[PDB]
């Protein structure tokens, strides 16, 4: 029941910088802590075992250490292949437990999202459904808030969000938000709004349309 | 020299069960512990349990006891994990690993859904209004209600690649849904055509959907 608290869940960093991931164990676990690495294709590899031993085939930029109950994985100079997921785990007691993981991402300057709202198309309405979609494109940092409103009243049920991976070319993020209602519900209301707010926003970005309008 | 090779991806119905395998090689199978792990999409690793092949003794994370059953075949050098009474919370990648998390199998994705193979409905995403000139306009395609993964989305059959990205699919109510975005100069649309091409190999379907301006018009889809 040992708890491993890994921090931070997201670490922004840059090529060539030194970074240190941390894992605090809720109980003494001695040296029985391993670090794993997970690539985007899903493959996993052990990087370090027993707190500080590098695994075979591990570049020496990777190293691991311990300080009381605080364990740390340190990368001496980040290479592009290193911006992925990392996990600590303990085998001092069973059940074995794993930290919640850390994703390294590339730091870049702030970027405001471009927001677009799309009314359902006529085809979808003939089939009985009504999906309103909003795109929040190319923004940075990844964190952002999105809100749906129907005739001025915030709607939280029926909403589904999806984020792209950090873009390989400009390091921004994009997110799509889709609100799905019965066709009959969509016709009982007139106004629809996607409201985004990001750290770059001085005021929230309001995108909207009226169903009875063209 | 140690290798762990798992079976391929599976599509299973809720309430059914599924057996995953992990063939080991390069070491004496009975001298090491075997582990099974679970990874919900977008989430962290979870420990399921271990099995020691020499006597096939097992110990489980209490959370998975009864849900997962580990077994090992000393002659075949294979460990199996059986998952029972599946529900949607069981869709995940499942990993095999040799002690002490020293070597790893490649993962096996298990998807639970009551759905039959189903081609996507493809719907245009055009702006609701506010055309702005001498700029960029963002259009898109909503690819909805398909099963199983995957789909391939392309724009103008590869001609529009500048400012394109497709969001990862989300499995809701047994079917997947994704959307794709494209950004083009405003001088190029609607004056020039923009079309998304959507391929769904499990159903052998391929569809094109031209994006046209929003208005009060009915039936654009029979003509686009
Ligand atoms: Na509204």
């Amino acid at each position: 029941d040992i708890v491993l608290t890994q921090s931070p869940s997201s670490l922004s960093a840059s090529l060539g910088e030194r970074v240190s991931l941390t894992c605090r164990a809720s109980q003494d676990i001695g040296s029985r802590l391993n670090w794993l690495q997970q690539k985007p294709d899903g493959t996993i590899k052990r990087l370090i075992h027993g707190t500080s031993n590098l695994d075979s085939g591990v570049p020496k930029r990777f190293s691991g250490s311990r300080s009381g109950s605080d364990y740390s994985l340190t990368i001496s100079s980040l290479e592009s292949e290193d911006f992925v997921d990392y996990y600590c785990l303990q085998y001092d007691s069973s059940p074995f437990t794993i930290g919640s993981g850390t994703r390294l991402e590339i730091k870049r300057a702030d970027a405001a999202p471009t927001v677009s709202i799309f009314p359902p198309s006529s085809e979808q309405l003939t089939s009985g459904g009504a999906s309103v979609v909003c795109f929040l494109n190319n923004f940075y940092p990844k964190d952002i808030n999105v809100k749906w409103k129907i005739d001025g009243s915030e709607r939280q049920n029926g909403v589904l969000n999806s984020w792209t991976d950090q873009d390989s070319k400009d390091s921004t993020y994009s997110m799509s938000s889709t609100l799905t209602l019965t066709k009959d519900e969509y016709e009982r209301h007139n106004s629809y709004t996607c409201e985004a707010t990001h750290k770059t926003s001085t005021s929230p970005i309001v995108k909207s349309f009226n169903r009875n309008e063209c | 020299q140690v290798k762990l090779e798992q079976s391929g991806p599976e599509l299973v119905k809720p309430g059914a069960s599924v057996r995953i395998s992990c063939k080991a090689s390069g070491y004496t199978f009975t001298n090491y512990y075997m582990y099974w792990l679970k990874q919900r999409p977008g989430q962290g690793l979870e420990w399921i349990g271990w099995i020691y092949p020499g006597n096939v003794n097992t110990e489980y994370n209490e959370k998975f006891k009864g849900k997962a059953t580990l077994t090992a075949d000393k002659s075949s050098s294979t460990t199996y994990m059986q998952l029972s009474s599946l529900t949607s919370e069981d869709s995940a990648v499942y990993f095999c690993a040799r002690s002490v998390f020293a070597y790893w199998g490649q993962g096996t994705l298990v998807t639970v859904s009551a759905a039959k193979t189903t081609p996507p409905s493809v719907y245009p995403l055009a702006p609701g209004s506010a055309a702005q000139t001498n700029s960029m306009v963002t259009l898109g395609c909503l690819v909805k209600g398909y099963f199983p993964e995957p789909v391939t989305v392309t724009w103008n059959s590869g001609s529009l690649s500048s400012g394109v990205h497709t969001f990862p699919a989300v499995l809701q109510s047994d079917l997947y849904t994704l959307s794709s975005s494209v950004t083009v100069p405003s001088s190029t649309w609607p004056s020039e055509t923009v079309t998304c091409n959507v391929a769904h190999p499990a159903s052998s379907t391929k569809v094109d959907k031209k994006i046209v301006p929003r208005d009060c018009g009915k039936h654009h889809h029979h003509h686009h």
